């Protein structure tokens, strides 16, 4: 049979956590799916609607990684492209219409298998418009790939290049059916809706002036977010309008790197265990070291994917030194070793 | 083909 | 198949490289691990192995360059080295992202299983640091925008390389395991890290004032650097997450510059050395001459680089009338020659 919200969802916690908002949407969009095409040409409400999803959150949130880890379990094809390089009115980039040809490499040049697909785009912000008001001049990296997109979401003819061409064939593929998964980290989104949001911008005594360091919670901030706050970002309404659903994430905490080096079985953890295994080396990563280490990786505002600077920067010394060493069987990590005041425990055969 | 020619 | 050890690459860098300890240590450990990554043929538990790429920070002229490209000769992989001070956001005329792949496939002989598994490194990182406030005016097709589009190319992506420039079709090779080294002296650094650790103007009565007894060192400064401090000089929070691993570089001694001269191969003493044995005359460099190059040097503010000024300008007006002197099989270089009161000796045979 079909799956389920809670299998489905059930899937993504082993490799994704501390996500509930954003795991729930995608669930709904991709049960639904199946529900719409199921149910095309054979039920009476004819002209079935259709809801895209707009992921947003800070950087090493997990948003690629969802991509990645809903290919592994989804069954009709899937793709992952980038906003960056594609290039409106057919310049020296690439153009919309090689994100459906990605497609069919995957699908086997299936037309009919290819429009049940799903799409999904990364940095999505690098084509906002950097000022408000529309650029006056002519802009190729911008506004005009949102132009190029409201055609393409809503359901539009495609030209496809079926083999060894580039610009005398092409198959037509309808996309109003056609899912399309837009996310992306908008830097500095947060200085917007602070001036929609406090409204204060004011010295004197009436005016508030919220004390330093206690305001703006990027967490708390993106969940206030409208359509209206991102055409100040630069985008345009008429593309927000493809895209209803809207999905909020939030900043890593503290406690959740904590399960993210246990819990998950793509865990760095378990990555390094696996790096020291073949070499004849156990590994042990105590808990009293992994609570020291998210007070770390939260001071430097990265995200999961600055952990590794802090790991490597204190095992630098040992793994230059380990392959000399024989008969060497199992490290130990404590937490002084992580602040750098020790030297990791050895244990010889 | 396309000409992007900008200037600061 | 026994694969080299992090001792013994260090013993070859070691030869050409002098005081650079700790970034040796980095770039030993990256090579090393990288080979076990690739060794695996997807055999082990262990699934998404993480990657760790390098960021070298230096002075001007002290052997960042120098490092990568004796790194490839000992190196049985392939290895480029790409200029990034050409590189342009894609969409526009001046270049694209994926020019860099091209090159690889060059050395590797268009061996998309054997370029995956490649080294690629990076100079002039700096040159794309966009100095300024969140640019609303205008877009940088130089700046932040070259950036996002490395963020594609990193972490794991499938992009278009022509069979050797050229059919109108492209190979698609993954890049999810191939390791990156940026490396770029960033000028100016400093000054926005003093603020960090110095937390005092001190005009007022209380607060302490050391203006030059306690002047932070330029060399120890680079040591405590951070992400955050970087996002200040330009770069993107998502780029440096990229690259968890940093490598600072300290500058120049008296004692490293007369090292330089004598322990390296290609050391500029050894230069001239074989410059003249071609003519039958042979070359001497007393240890008293060492010591006063190496004052002048660190003088100019140019590192490793600016030393051939010191000889070259003083041994001008001897090369000059050199091969016009007959019977001459050696030559003698005094201190007193490098201060320009006498003159270098010269002996017949
Ligand atoms: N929820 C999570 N649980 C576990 N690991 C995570 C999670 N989110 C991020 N990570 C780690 O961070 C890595 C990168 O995650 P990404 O999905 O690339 O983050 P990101 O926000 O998509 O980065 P962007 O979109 O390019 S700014 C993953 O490979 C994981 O190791
Ligand atoms: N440790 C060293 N030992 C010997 N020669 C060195 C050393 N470091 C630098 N040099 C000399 O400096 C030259 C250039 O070194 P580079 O690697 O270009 O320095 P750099 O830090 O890369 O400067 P940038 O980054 O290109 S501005 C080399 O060809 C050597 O002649």
């Amino acid at each position: 049979a079909l799956p389920t919200p809670h299998e489905i969802r059930n899937h993504l916690d082993d490799y994704v956590i501390g996500q509930e908002q954003a795991k729930k949407v995608l669930a709904v969009a991709v049960y639904n799916h199946y529900k719409r095409l199921r149910n095309g040409d054979t039920s009476n409400g004819v002209e079935l609607g259709k809801s895209n999803i707009l992921l947003i959150g800070p950087t090493g949130s997990g948003k690629t990684l969802l991509a990645e880890t809903l290919a592994r379990l989804l069954d009709v094809p899937f793709t992952m492209a980038d906003a960056t390089t594609l290039t409106e009115a057919g310049y020296v980039g690439e153009d919309v219409e090689n994100i459906i040809q990605k497609l069919l490499q995957k699908s086997d040049y299936d037309v009919q298998k290819a429009q049940r697909g799903i799409v999904y785009i990364d940095q999505i912000d690098k084509i906002s418009r950097k000022s408000d008001n529309p650029s006056i001049t002519r802009d190729v990296s911008g506004e005009g790939v949102q132009q190029a997109l409201l055609k393409l979401i809503e359901g539009t003819v495609a030209a496809v290049p079926p083999q060894g061409g580039r610009k005398q064939e092409f198959l037509q593929v309808d996309t109003s059916k056609i899912l399309f998964i837009c996310g992306g980290a908008f830097a500095g989104l947060d200085k917007v809706i602070s001036h929609r949001v406090e409204t204060g911008s004011g010295i004197g005594f009436g005016a508030t002036v919220k004390a330093k360091s206690d305001k703006a919670s990027e967490g708390e901030l993106l969940a206030q977010v409208e359509p209206e706050d991102l055409i100040k970002f630069g985008l345009i309404p008429e593309f927000i309008g493809r895209l209803p659903v809207v999905a909020t994430l939030n900043e890593l905490s503290e406690e959740a790197l904590i399960q993210i080096l246990k819990e998950p079985k793509n865990a760095l953890t378990k990555q390094y265990q696996a790096l020291f295994n073949l070499e004849g080396v156990d590994l042990e990563f105590r808990d009293e070291a992994l609570d020291a280490i998210a007070k770390k990786a939260m001071a430097r505002k990265t995200g999961a994917r600055g952990l590794r600077s802090i790991v490597e920067a204190a095992l630098l010394d040992t793994m230059y030194d380990l392959p000399s060493m024989e008969d060497v069987e199992k490290v130990v990590i404590d937490e002084s070793v992580i602040d750098g005041q020790s030297e990791p425990l050895l244990i010889y055969g | 083909x396309x000409x992007x020619r900008x200037x600061x």
